[PDB]
RNA sequence: GAGUUGAAAAUAAGCAGAGAUCCGGAGAUUCCCGAAUAGGUCAACCUUUCGAACUUCUGCUGAAUCCAUGGGCAGGCAAGAGACAACCUGGCGAACUGAAACAUCUUAGUAGCCAGAGGAAAAGAAAGCAAAAGCGAUUCCCGUAGUAGCGGCGAGCGAAAUGGGAGCAGCCUAAACCGUGAAAACGGGGUUGUGGGAGAGCAAUACAAGCGUCGUGCUGCUAGGCGAAUCAGUGGAGUGCGGAACCCUAGAUGGUGAAAGUCCAGUAGCCGAAAGCAUCACUAGCUUAUGCUCUGACCCGAGUAGCAUGGGGCACGUGGAAUCCCGUGUGAAUCAGCAAGGACCACCUUGCAAGGCUAAAUACUCCUGGGUGACCGAUAGCGAAGUAGUACCGUGAGGGA
RNA sequence: AGUAACGCAAACAUUGGUGAGAAUCCAAUGCCCCGAAAACCUAAGGGUUCCUCCGCAAGGUUCGUCCACGGAGGGUGAGUCAGGGCCUAAGAUCAGGCCGAAAGGCGUAGUCGAUGGACAACAGGUGAAUAUUCCUGUACUACCCCUUGUUGGUCCCGAGG
RNA sequence: GUAGAGAAAAUGCCUCGAGCCAAUGUUCGAGUACCAGGCGCUACGGCGCUGAAGUAACCGAUGCCAUACUCCCAGGAAAAGCUCGAACGACCUUCAACAAAAGGGUACCUGUACCCGAAACCGACACAGGUAGGUAGGUAGAGAAUACCUAGGGGCGCGA
């Protein structure tokens, strides 16, 4: 059997983009976009669930913790997609 | 202010009782304002106050833009308590209190204890 | 422990007294020693730590109805 | 506005429909962050309806008879394995 | 039965006279830590073969060792762990103090610490008190009584019996004997005291009472419902004052601009439960079971009682020191007996230890639901009427507004 | 009592700017100080003090337009760096085992336990707050797939290191 | 290579190998980078285009070789990773397992700001004190002392 290393509720691992001017920083300058995250998260769980509910080839994921509690992830798709594209669609 | 805040057994605000609904026409029975008619606008359950229409008249200054213009003076009405009030029909001109009729139905409709007419409203 | 499994004889708690009335507290307790007994329903030595009363029982009254009063054989 | 339909639908379409209503729910909260026109009563009765759906199907967990650590082992057994699938309103 | 999405306003969208919000009964979920329990852990995390780990129970396989034991594997809604203010029981157990010092003694078997357990616990059904008269398990209260005593006869400690009340309830088991098995057990019998039981024989049948998933019964509780009777004048406001009326099976309370029988919520009274719990009353049913005569043989709880010692505790400090329980060592008798009646002996009286279980009266408050208060009113009353065991201090125990 | 003091005797001065208000905030020019630091980075600790804008009620031993202060928003990106997914030392906990009024004490296997042993990334740029982490270049680890052979392989055990 | 119960190892015997070891070094990486300068506007805070030489020698490290040698007694951790290997023991077996050769794919959690010879840590203070470790420029000097300075950072939060 093929076990995670923590059952998630996989439908609520992400929880909201991020409107700030440095994420569209990021869009423009990275083809990245900004996400926030519960604690309890992956880089193979995040990661499969944005090549599944958006169908875009995710090239890395960067995460980190923030100090208020909530965990921030800086996820960079592949070049084949721009995240431009696939930002003005969700409304960013 | 913590002094007179709502009172919550298990979180929830202990709401009370009372005898005057919407669309109503209460009468003010003594405090200040006594001897007018009136609908209600507005219900509070739990100070156990009414705001009634076009008698209590607060006189209140509001700052209204963020530009400082134009500044306006709105009179607005306040809550007179729900014990200052009786009911009214329009047929037999006196204020009087209420009952419970349980009538051939199943339903229980409220009831002028003097006059013979019924306070309780339709769907509409 | 300093109980014996077999009767139960614990400690006594019993002061000593001196010429002039002095008492300390003095914790009495059993000659309760290493034996090795031999049990005749398996033809072999038990190593128990017994009383001396216990083992006036065992040679009295034998081994199964002490062991099974007390409960405990193996 | 009584929910009669879900003691009517059977186990698999009601456990597609919790997945589902999950992913709509995950679609109003881009739309929230998205500052776009939305309903926040849809978001309401949206995972107050997959409360209904939980508990019909926690009912029907019931009347086989089970303990409730079988029904602990036998939900976390089905989570482990949910593929995400976006939902059919596109 | 009419508005709601807590405090807590505003805003955006809802939910609702095919009955929302809310209340009540029974269920569901309950991430992570914490008995914490898959393993580790620096609690609320990490690693995961996603696991009730360990002990106990059941089942298979069954080491040194033949039977065993240990182990391993498996099952299991799976019994225990952990928490609990005070009371209760069991064990360790002081010292300051009092004696005008202090060691015997007291404080004190109190505090504290650990363990356990219930709404009560312990004890409890006479090997008992008593005194020639009598009582009939245990517990608690008043009393005897600050008496008899005990005590460097100092400081102090201090019963018990007779009497009066609360509450009452008594039952299972071993042995002698029959039957099955190598014992060990099992099934019948018997469990009592101015003695029974076993063995042998004769009679004789049903009155009364005890226990109880199960469901119809009753009341009570956890939501609630109906519910009597007035206006007008007065300096902000009237419930107060003055004038006119009424209710009362309701004049308890809280509020309402200001103090209320007639304004509201209510109250007196009458009602009301699908569901759960509790109270006693039914029920298929299990049970208790009887009387006489003969028989001193057989039995009536053994390393036990007693004794020599070392003690402890009974108010009794080793004293004439009995009763009760233990440490070492010795070590009985079965009813024609044994133990107690304050060393001990003789007679009489009383009871039958060395096997267990039991409700009530009883002690207390982290609390809960009613009713009160010659109790407080922000230096008071709980430490705490707001973030209260909070800010703050300490490494921590802890202190603390 | 409006008294001592205002926390080294490195030392500031002027011109402009901002404002209602400037010895103190900013900019420039000189002057002066540390320079095995009074420089830069990381271990610990702290916990948001870091950055933009706004404010000057309290704090700053003066003032203040400034602030490690108050309010709103943002910021900490790793296969390679440091720890864990590897290992053990001191030490701790110790299954069974011995002991002990209780609590627990001793002790073996085992398991934790870095201050150590093992293991793979450097240079330039970006940037109000991040850089061996983001971009670009060249690399290196640990597994899978793609081609040749092998029927045995993994772990425990024996040894070198 | 053998020999003994002897797979590896260890010990004993025999044989082949004159070289070996490691900092440093040349090239690629690596220049259509960086860089002095000039060229055009200032929100005058900087951006934009172009771009020369980029070598040699003397000193010389407390850094490497380097756990390299010499000397001494006071005699200097453990386990895993790694490498080699028979029997015994548990499991899986043929397109399964193992060992490589190029080429592609994949990349586990936590810490990452800021102060850290301190105004932010510890001393109740924005306290003349304390705090492990790393980098060690020039001149005069034996020197990490000292005196003055580059980089970088300040003028010590009352003044007259």
């Amino acid at each position: 059997l093929k076990y995670p290393r923590r059952i998630l509720d996989v439908y609520q691992i992400l929880q909201s983009p991020i409107i700030t001017e440095a994420a569209i920083k990021n869009i423009a300058d990275e083809n990245s976009l900004l996400f926030t995250v519960d604690v309890r998260a992956d880089k193979k769980m995040i990661r499969e669930a944005i090549s599944n509910f958006f169908g875009v080839k995710v090239r890395k994921v960067n995460t980190l913790i923030r100090p208020d509690g909530t965990k921030k992830a800086y996820i960079m798709l592949n070049k084949e997609y721009n995240a431009s594209e696939l930002a003005k669609k969700i409304g960013i | 202010r913590w002094e007179r805040k709502d009172c919550k057994p298990n979180s929830l605000p202990k709401l009370h009782k009372r005898h005057v609904k919407v669309g109503d026409t209460v009468k003010v029975i003594s405090g200040g304002e006594k001897g007018k008619i009136g609908e209600i606008s507005k219900i509070h359950k739990h100070n156990s106050t009414v705001i009634i229409k076009d008698l209590n008249f607060k006189t209140k200054h509001v700052k209204s833009k963020e530009e400082g213009e134009q500044g306006q003076i709105i009179k607005i009405e306040a809550a007179i308590h729900s014990s200052n009030v009786m009911l009214i029909l329009k047929e037999q001109e006196v204020a009087d209190r209420v009952g419970h009729k349980i009538l051939e139905d199943v339903r229980k409709v409220r009831y002028l204890i003097k006059t013979g007419e019924i306070v309780d409203t339709p769907d509409r | 422990r300093r109980i014996c499994p077999f009767t139960g004889k614990k400690s006594n708690k019993a002061n000593r007294v001196s010429h002039s009335n002095h008492k300390t507290k003095r914790l009495q307790f059993v000659n309760l020693q290493y034996k090795r007994v031999w049990w005749e329903a398996g033809k072999r030595f038990v190593k128990l730590r017994l009383s001396t009363k216990a083992l006036k029982t065992i040679e009295k009254n034998g081994l199964d109805a002490v062991a099974k009063k007390a409960g405990i054989d193996l | 506005d009584e929910l009669k339909e879900l003691r009517t639908k059977t186990n698999e379409q009601l456990n597609e429909e919790i997945l589902q209503l999950k992913g709509e729910l995950f679609m109003l909260r881009l739309q929230r962050s998205a500052r776009e026109n939305f309903k926040p009563s849809d978001f309401g009765r949206m995972r107050k309806r997959v409360a209904r759906m939980l508990t019909v199907k926690r009912e029907r967990e019931i009347e086989q008879g089970v303990g409730k650590r079988l029904s602990r082992k036998l939900d976390k057994a089905w989570k482990r394995s949910i593929v995400v699938r976006p939902p059919p309103s596109l």
